[PDB]
RNA sequence: UUGAGAGAUACAAUUUGGGAAGAAAUUCCCAGAGUGUGUUUCUUUUGCGUUUAACCUGAACAGUCUCAUCGUGGGCAUCUUGCGAUUC
């Protein structure tokens, strides 16, 4: 039970440092974005820059249009390329605390008492089934 | 009691009831109001039950109000001998978490019975 | 570290070590739910678009976003301060805004947030019965809605009449859970939409915030007589 | 006035019929042919007709009423906007925390 | 804040330090916390204090 | 079988 | 289900009676019981196919 | 033509073109929403009137 | 019944309890006897094939000048059964279609006949006979009535949204249609249109506004009764029938009006 | 049955292409007037209103999620009410006919208020969920609604108001 | 070979809008559409889709006693060299 908390805690640690890791970063939109025309002709064209305004720059990413500088090119990309990867990674470390703090409990309800039968699966991912009997 | 809201109806209740206690054969579920906040904090519940019976029901109703901030299914039974009965302890049980497994036997059992939790909300 | 303004006046993308979305403040000074402040003399919140819907609307892209900083702006489904704070703050201090709810759990901290926001007036009472807040205010600029109700298009068309102004602006939330699960999100927006302009309301965009929440779509349109 | 009392007579009077002090003596000062008079709810039906009123609010009615408050605070008052607005937030404090408990 | 947390924690709302290290290293957490200043745990006496 | 009594035409 | 699982409870107290069956009756998996009409005499039959019979002595 | 005249026809008929990460639907007109009621789900009627002339019931 | 139970009924005093589905049957369950009321039980009493192919609806009605049960599936007849005689007395199946209002007619110059069903007209010429045309108008999307002009010039489709209007070319062993643009026709309702003249055509709008063109009769209202403001169409002008400037509209309340033109 | 013949009595028939018939019974059943549906229109039901002293309504559901008030006089709908949750099943009125029962095919039971003179339907209520079907309904008395699943099952619902299993 | 309808997906050409340069002719850059040749998903459609099957369940592991966990010794390095997880 005491190394079932270390890892529990290890868990929470990284878990919340998910949570507020990547509460304050920004992911882009993907929405169906649907725009309400007259009948043939406003169709049929390509909507005549009513949010485009440039139709370069502020056209395509839609996290900031727009209507009318330290290592722009690769550093600041390469800091948000690495603070996504952490959180990544931050990711695959609750995950895998995870699974082990399951398999560590597992055994831990498996040692205590009443009846129980070696459950064996398909594959060979054995398991374990308890008696219907309640506690006294 | 009125100020338990979703209240299971008799057909939904018994299902509710027998996932809970296949659940409690397999170890699946932690019983009990504190165990089932614990369940909460730690994110490791797929649906909660409740027991609109007990006499302070404000013993309970404060885990709603951290289902409402973490999206998980909870719902309410009529009485919490019963759910203690099905439970399979031997005292009145005020609520219970089925906590989360993925190559349990139940999944499926689990699945149908919190989406039938979460159409009435 | 440096702060491009947006489309929307109110609305600024604070740029640098991470580029993201902020409003300015009328609380000075302190956070009200722990949301990060970065501060450049003045000081900046940061909206979070999961925690809210607006920010995720603004995320996704409006351009016609009603919620401009010289309006005042009805708001039918805030219960809690999380989106009516940065409401006020790109409404700025000139205008008011209408937080109009009726579940009295969150209401608390609703009106203890109204208290240091005085751009914010608290309505408790339900947003399908404008006629017990009639004798509050009236004629606002625009509406937004974020109820998530069977009668959502009942609720809006009554406010928006008793309260909104001609060529005023509805921005709606939709959730497609809580109208029909069990078929696509597509025919529930759809026959919504045309819910909407079957009263005074021109429809003009939606989208459906697809990374931010999921099923739900936000519609805006123009309020026609 | 901006007396409390009066704020929530005002607002009771608005959740229930409205035959309190303010529109009972509105309705007996404007005596003089039993006009045609336009109530702002329809649920105020004694307070509509219950003493001498031809009494109507029916769908223009809330087009009149649009545009009645949309131009209260500039001329029919002698105060303005932010008169309007302090009394009317104070008012939805008063309110507030008379329903909401505390 | 308090009434959304469990009796555990409500035990052992005091004594995060010695938790926190009692954790980080499995050793065994304390059981008093800032409820030991109550009046009915000063007048138990021995290990039924932590009971 | 049709309904045919005492009643009156299309009028009250 | 269980080995030796029979109690006789005692009503209207409702209390089980202590002293039978105790940890050496040979109750078995018992699966079927019968009290007769008479003479207050009670007979088990357990999974080993065992009709054990006691007799009441109060009747 | 007769091969592709159904492709012509509804190329002329549809609505909401996709420009780009954008789509524009056309509205309806108010006519036809106060003259008619919708149509109908035509897969759930699809659904009851199969179960009616189901195979389970040897229908002549 | 042998398969499902689609649609069932009951009477007044719950005495009989009528029900049918898909194969094709009735059934009645009786409760008359007062030895079934006291003791609550059910009897199947009877049971009668008179349908063709199912039974999707059923009602019944029960007054002093009438008993009967009403039927209908998915062969298209209706069918009337008396209720306290069910079984006992005779039955009456309407016919599939009784035409109060027509949907085919005739023009004798040209020796020719149109038809509408739902939005297409069809029109064969005879001689033998050979069909003509069709016009799948699919901008059309209800169709009512509609008129053929005298000499086979213009035809009239007409709904209660809009109305179109055809001139045709006879050319052989086809004819040639084209339309033609007229937009109070298009902006107000039509329910029959009848020709007064091989150009000008008197017309009946569902608000019941009269119109004569190619132009605006006033009709004297009648006093509504009780039941006419329960039933908010028979003062309503039903017919209209015109040859050579003087017609005769008629409302269904009992009431038909002459009008010369 | 104990009263004499109402002169307002009639019938009204849906079909599946979509257009409604009204009969009157009076010697052997005259057609008074069609309401014709137009394409891909449908009438899986529909249901009558007549409170005590005010016009007819006729009300009734396609295959979809509406609910459609017809003005008898043009044969035109005066109202398309979009039922505010999945397709329409079924239908049915109150005793005293001011609500408006609908099953629809997510399980749900709505209910719409009538009781606002003719033209004019309110949501109400939504009823206490479930997952199959509802495929038929029907009232009690202003009390319960009765309705019958395609699980095999028929719930019955309780839509007294002021009371607390409402 | 879903009889068919609607969708994403590479090439071949023809283009539409917004900006750059030039006298234009045109060229450069940016966002896309539609057309034939392949791959693929969705909805009926007739032989028939299986009308049987699935999964749960009752006292359903355990005399050749079964299981758990902590230790010990050995085999497999010609490789199960063994994860807070059963390698035998």
């Amino acid at each position: 039970t005491q190394d079932s908390n270390y890892v529990r805690t290890l868990r929470q640690i990284e878990l919340k440092k998910l949570e507020k890791g990547a509460k304050q970063l920004m992911f882009k939109s993907s929405g169906n974005h649907t725009i309400f025309v007259d009948s043939r002709e406003k169709m049929n064209e390509f909507t005549p820059e009513k949010f485009f305004n440039t139709t370069s720059e502020m056209v395509n990413r839609s996290e900031n249009r727009l209507t009318k500088s330290i290592m722009p090119k690769e550093s600041l990309d390469k800091k948000k390329l690495k603070k996504f990867k952490q959180v990544k990674q931050h990711l695959q470390r609750e995950t895998q605390l995870k699974q082990v703090q399951q398999r560590m409990d597992a055994q831990r309800e498996l040692l205590k008492k009443g009846s129980k039968k070696k459950i064996v699966d398909s594959s060979g991912k054995i398991s374990f089934k308890w008696k219907k009997q309640r506690k006294r | 009691n009125p100020k338990a809201f979703p209240l299971a109806d008799a057909a939904l209740t018994q299902q509710i009831l027998d996932v809970v206690q296949q659940a409690a054969n397999l170890r699946q579920l932690k019983k009990g109001a504190n165990e089932a906040t614990k369940t909460l904090n730690r994110g490791i519940s797929e649906f909660i039950i409740m027991a609109a019976d007990c006499e302070p029901i404000e013993i309970l109703l404060h885990l709603p109000l951290l289902c409402e901030d973490k999206n998980v299914p909870y719902v309410f039974v009529p009485s919490r001998v019963a759910l203690g009965r099905a439970c399979g302890v031997s005292r009145p049980v005020i609520a219970a978490s089925i906590t989360t497994n993925d190559a349990s036997a139940i999944k499926t059992q689990i699945y149908a019975v919190k989406d039938k939790i979460e159409t009435l909300l | 570290v440096v702060i491009e303004p947006h489309r929307h006046a109110g609305v600024y993308i604070a740029r640098g070590k991470e580029d993201l979305l902020v409003t300015k403040n009328m609380a000075p000074g302190e956070s009200v739910y722990g949301e990060k402040r970065i501060s450049v003399k003045v000081e900046y919140r940061v909206w979070n678009p999961f925690r809210s819907k607006l920010a995720a609307g603004i995320m996704g892209g409006l351009d016609e976003l009603f919620i401009a900083p010289g309006k005042k702006v009805l708001y039918l489904g805030a219960a809690s301060g999380t989106s009516v704070s940065h409401v006020s703050d790109v409404v700025g201090p000139e205008g008011v805004v209408y937080a109009v709810e009726f579940s009295h759990r969150p209401g608390r901290e609703l009106i203890s947030m109204a208290k240091k926001r005085p751009n914010i007036i608290p309505i408790i009472e339900d947003a399908r019965h404008p006629q017990k807040y009639r004798m509050l205010i009236g004629m606002v600029d625009c509406v937004f809605a974020d109820v998530a109700q069977p009668d959502q298009a009942r609720i809006i068309a009554l406010n928006s009449h008793m309260f909104l102004k001609d060529q005023g602006g509805v921005v709606i939330s939709i959730k497609a859970n809580c109208i029909d699960s069990t078929v696509d999100a597509e025919t529930v927006f759809a026959r919504e939409v045309q819910k909407l302009r079957e009263e005074r309301i021109k429809p003009l965009e939606q989208l459906t915030l697809e990374p931010y929440e999921r099923d739900h779509c936000i519609v805006v349109g123009r309020y026609m007589r | 006035a901006a007396n409390a009392l009066e704020e929530a007579n005002s607002i009771i009077e608005g959740k229930v019929s409205s035959q309190l002090e303010k529109l009972l003596e509105e309705i007996k000062k404007d005596k003089k042919s039993t006009l045609i008079v336009s109530e702002t709810k329809l649920a105020n039906a004694i307070n509509k007709l219950g003493l001498n009123f031809n009494v109507v609010s029916d769908a223009v009615t809330l087009d009149i009423y649009r545009a009645i408050k949309e131009y209260l605070p500039e001329l029919l008052p002698g105060m303005s906007d932010n008169d309007l607005s302090k009394m009317s937030l104070g008012l939805a404090h008063s309110i507030g925390r008379h329903k909401l408990k505390f | 804040s308090l009434a959304k947390s469990p009796a555990s924690t409500i035990q052992i709302l005091g004594a995060e330090k010695a938790l926190f290290r009692a954790l980080k290293t499995k050793h065994d957490t304390p059981k008093y916390g800032l409820l030991y200043h109550a009046s009915l745990v000063g007048q138990a006496t021995g290990k039924n204090k932590g009971k | 079988l049709t309904i045919t009594d005492e009643s009156n035409f299309m009028n009250d | 289900a269980v080995k030796d699982a029979l109690r006789l409870v005692h009503l209207p107290s409702c209390s089980v009676f202590s002293n039978w069956p105790t940890s050496g009756t040979p109750l078995g998996k018992v699966t079927s019981v019968a009290f007769s009409p008479s003479g207050g005499l009670l007979a088990v039959g357990n999974e080993q196919g065992k009709v054990r019979l006691w007799k009441l002595n109060h009747y | 033509i007769k091969t592709k005249k159904r492709k012509t026809l509804k190329n002329l008929r549809k609505d909401s073109v996709k420009r780009g990460k954008f789509r524009v639907q056309l509205l309806s007109t108010t006519q036809d929403s106060k003259t008619l009621p919708p149509k109908k789900e035509s897969s759930i009627i699809r659904s009851k009137d199969r179960w009616l002339n189901r195979k389970a019931l040897n229908k002549g | 019944h042998d398969a499902d139970v689609l649609c069932l009924t009951t009477d007044t005093d719950n005495n009989y309890v009528f029900s049918a589905g898909v194969d094709r049957k009735i059934f009645q369950f009786s409760q008359n006897t007062n030895k079934s009321q006291k003791n609550n039980r059910w009897v199947n009493s009877s049971n009668r094939l008179l349908h063709g192919n199912d039974i999707r609806a059923i009602c019944a009605y029960q007054s002093k000048g009438a008993d009967f049960l009403v039927s209908g599936g998915v062969e298209k007849t209706l069918v009337i059964n008396s209720l306290t005689s069910f079984s006992n007395g005779n039955y009456r199946k309407m016919p599939t279609v009784e035409p109060y209002s027509k949907n085919v007619l005739v023009n004798k110059e040209q020796r020719l006949v149109v038809s509408w069903s739902e939005s297409t007209v069809k029109i064969w010429t005879m001689g033998n006979y050979k069909l003509v045309c069709k016009l799948t108008l699919k901008d059309d999307q209800n169709i009512s009535t509609c008129s053929l002009s005298p000499d086979g010039q213009v035809l009239v489709v007409g709904r209660p949204s809009t109305t179109k209007v055809f001139h045709l070319q006879p050319v052989g062993n086809k004819l040639k249609v084209t339309k033609l643009d007229n937009d109070l026709l298009l902006r107000t309702s039509t329910k029959l249109v009848k020709f007064i003249d091989n150009s000008k055509i008197v017309i009946c709008s569902c608000e019941d506004d009269v119109f004569i063109v190619d132009q605006e009769v006033e009709l004297l209202e009648v006093t509504s009764t009780k039941s006419s403001i329960k039933v908010p169409y028979i003062n309503r002008i039903n017919h209209l029938e015109v040859d050579q400037n003087i017609a005769v509209i008629s409302r269904g309340c009992g009431v038909v009006d002459i009008l010369d033109l | 049955i104990n009263k004499l013949t109402p002169s307002d009595l009639r019938l009204a028939i849906g079909r599946s292409n979509g257009n409604i018939e009204i009969w009157n019974p009076r010697n052997n059943w005259f057609q008074e007037m069609v309401i014709e549906g137009g394409k891909d229109r449908s009438i899986e039901g529909l249901c009558w209103s007549n409170v005590n002293g005010e016009s007819l309504r006729l009300f009734s559901i396609g295959g979809s999620t509406v609910v459609t008030e017809w003005d008898l006089a043009t044969g035109l709908p005066l109202r398309n009410y979009d039922c505010n949750s999945g397709v329409i099943w079924s239908i049915s009125i109150n005793d005293s006919q001011d609500k408006l029962s609908v099953g629809c095919d997510n399980g749900t039971v709505v209910l719409i208020d009538i009781s606002g003179g003719p033209g004019v339907l309110e949501h109400d209520t939504i009823l206490m969920r479930q997952e199959a079907r509802v495929l038929t309904l029907a009232w009690k008395k202003d009390d319960f609604v009765i309705g019958g699943c395609s699980d095999g099952r028929i719930r019955i619902w309780s839509a007294q108001k002021n009371d607390e299993n409402m």
